[PDB]
RNA sequence: CGAAAGCUAUUUAGGUAGCGCCUCGUGAAUUCAUCUCCGGGGGUAGAGCACUGUUUCGGCAAGGGGGUCACUUACCAACCCGAUGCAAACUGCGAAUACCGGAGAAUGUUAUCACGGGAGACACACGGCGGGUGCUAACGUCCGUCGUGAAGAGGGAAACAACCCAGACCGCCAGCUAAGGUCCCAAAGUCAUGGUUAAGUGGGAAACGAUGUGGGAAGGCCCAGACAGCCAGGAUGUUGGCUUAGAAGCAGCCAUCAUUUAAAGAAAGCGUAAUAGCUCACUGGUCGAGUCGGCCUGCGCGGAAGAUGUAACGGGGCUAAACCAU
RNA sequence: GGCGGUCUCCUCCUAAAGAGUAACGGAGGAGCACGAAGGUUGGCUAAUCCUGGUCGGACAUCAGGAGGUUAGUGCAAUGGCA
RNA sequence: ACCUCGAUGUCGGCUCAUCACAUCCUGGGGCUGAAGUAGGUCCCAAGGGUAUGGCUGUUCGCCAUUUAAAGUGGUACGCGAGCUGGGUUUAGAACGUCGUGAGACAGUUCGGUCCCUAUCUGCCGUGGGCGCUGGAGAACUGAGGGGGGCUGCUCCUAGUACG
């Protein structure tokens, strides 16, 4: 490994994603294959490319060293194996969705999805999301309200 | 097993052991590497 | 009182002669020795490479080998220059010792020199040191020089002329020591303090082998979780290219980048006809405080097979009754 | 022991910085030459290489320059010799 | 060139041995380029066993035929005060060879006397004496010592495992 001069970058970089981010998910990759990463990188791909991460770090000692910053709801995620996912642009989006759909294709556990932060809380798969731009679901709420 | 005076590891799996007064070599992969009189 | 086994010469070599060394007598100078100081020559030990030879690398380059009939050539190479070694018969340097001479004090039973009377001896041995020869083999051989035995008993080295300590005029049932020793055979410490070894090492032996073990100086990684386990992954261009019947991470050659990443070598090993297949490096998890491996050193381990009977401490026996220090 | 070799003289080493010092130890010479190759007097100074130069070359003779005895010595080796 | 030259008998066989282990066979193993049968190699093992003949003086070696095997060494190249006397060295003789010759040869060739009544040690046997604590007849105990320790082949297992 590297000394501190390097354990600091994995911090100053990874914590300015939290400081400058959008949504957060969860997942434990016990059996995390590489067809695994391959896929989810195309997903990050659709979800821009390299706007997304997953930098395995669940050393509390790392991606909690980014938490007493923001998201101290994660002192509780960080135990055991974890795969932290941050969003920069994009809706508070679909990121959420396929992690459940992925891991529900066996694709290993999902930490039961211990969940995360947009609010400041816990678990439950939501597509309360990428409807986003479904302001059309407030366009159809126009003419249909005007007519009916 | 080979007897020799100089014994030394051969495979990465050869191990070296001091049983009784005698120095030995045990390989878990390759029987040819057993050694004594070390 | 007290030698010699040497020199020289010898139809001489196990003989003999002169000299050397022994003894007796006589005579003679501060004569002779040791130390100190002063005055000398030296080319050995050592070192050095200008010389004489030898020798390596670099540079420079006369000259040699193929191609023409004097030119030409992906062959070898003296000198001088710079660097580095080697010498019994090399010296541009150079000791300690030794030797000659002068002076001076102390000590020594004239230890000195001469002359004369009598000799013996001219087969030496081992040990230390410097050497030649041999194999830096021989209890071998041949010089130098000192010691001892010879011609010297006594104590030590188990026993052992030649080693260590020490020079027996006679007596002593006194004492102190030397070498060497001190648990029993067996005189004297089951002594003191601090360490080491676990091998009966001590009490036979090398190259070399090895997580035995003690000590020292320094270094790397560590609760931003190290070292070892255990769960995971260990991937895409792509069988890299070349070369092969086949070289697909892995027979060889050249390259060894670039992706995707948490990390993953164009691969450290198993495997394959070649692929396939199993691991490693590396990273994520778990775990929860130390951990890794070089340097220098002490003592030990293997290596280690012999003939009548233990038979490689003299024995018993010893974990100190072994080794280091005081 | 025989067979071989050796037997006298000079020189170096072995030889341990005075002399001396052995081996069937390591290497080489001598058993002469010269009446000048002796005496004295006067005078003279080498090897090798670079440069230039007819025949001429790697090396004849000339010239200068380096060099400084690396040459010479009637014969071995040593020590000497301006 | 240290012992023996006021004698320390030499090759080979015979008889009798005895130790070592660097093990020939038999025993126990590891590895194997070990399928099996069977080998190779290293380790451990010295208990026992370990060939008759042809040729030659031989040892040896070659050859024949056996065998589980036909081991390597030490023991004055064990063993002549035990045997032999073929080899090698007495005087005879000849060949080739050298030499003028006498003669000579690790050249060859034919022929020739190996003695000793065992004092001591040792060793195989066998008695006498005394001891062992009154004398005596038996039967014992067993410290200790010695002896012995080899192996083939056929059948069954099974033409099975393996191939
Ligand atoms: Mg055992
Ligand atoms: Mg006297
Ligand atoms: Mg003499
Ligand atoms: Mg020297
Ligand atoms: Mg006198
Ligand atoms: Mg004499
Ligand atoms: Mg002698
Ligand atoms: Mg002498
Ligand atoms: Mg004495
Ligand atoms: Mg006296
Ligand atoms: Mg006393
Ligand atoms: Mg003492
Ligand atoms: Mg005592
Ligand atoms: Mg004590
Ligand atoms: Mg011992
Ligand atoms: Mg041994
Ligand atoms: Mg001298
Ligand atoms: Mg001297
Ligand atoms: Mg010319
Ligand atoms: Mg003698
Ligand atoms: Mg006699
Ligand atoms: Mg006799
Ligand atoms: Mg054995
Ligand atoms: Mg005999
Ligand atoms: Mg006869
Ligand atoms: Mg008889
Ligand atoms: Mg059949
Ligand atoms: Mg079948
Ligand atoms: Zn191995």
């Amino acid at each position: 490994m590297a000394l501190n001069l390097q354990d600091k970058q994995a911090i100053v970089a990874e914590v300015s994603e939290v400081a400058k981010g959008a949504l957060s998910a969860v997942v434990a990759d016990s059996r995390g294959v590489t067809v695994d990463k391959m896929t989810e990188l195309r997903k990050a791909g659709r979800e821009a490319g390299v706007y997304m991460r997953v930098v395995r770090n669940t050393l509390l000692r790392r991606a909690v060293e980014g938490t007493p910053f923001e998201c101290l709801k994660d002192a509780f995620v960080g135990p055991t194996l974890i795969a932290y996912s941050m969003e920069h642009p994009g809706a508070a989006a679909r990121l959420f969705k396929e992690f459940a759909k992925a891991n529900a294709k066996f694709e290993v556990k999902a930490a039961a999805f211990e969940g995360e932060l947009i609010p400041a809380s816990q678990i439950d798969r939501l597509a309360t999301l990428p409807t986003y731009e479904e302001a059309i679901a407030r366009l159809m709420a126009t003419m249909k309200e005007a007519s009916a | 097993m080979k007897v020799r005076a100089s014994v030394k590891k051969l495979c990465r799996n050869c191990k070296i052991v001091k049983r009784d007064g005698v120095i030995r070599v045990i390989c878990s992969a390759e029987p040819k590497h057993k050694q004594r009189q070390g």
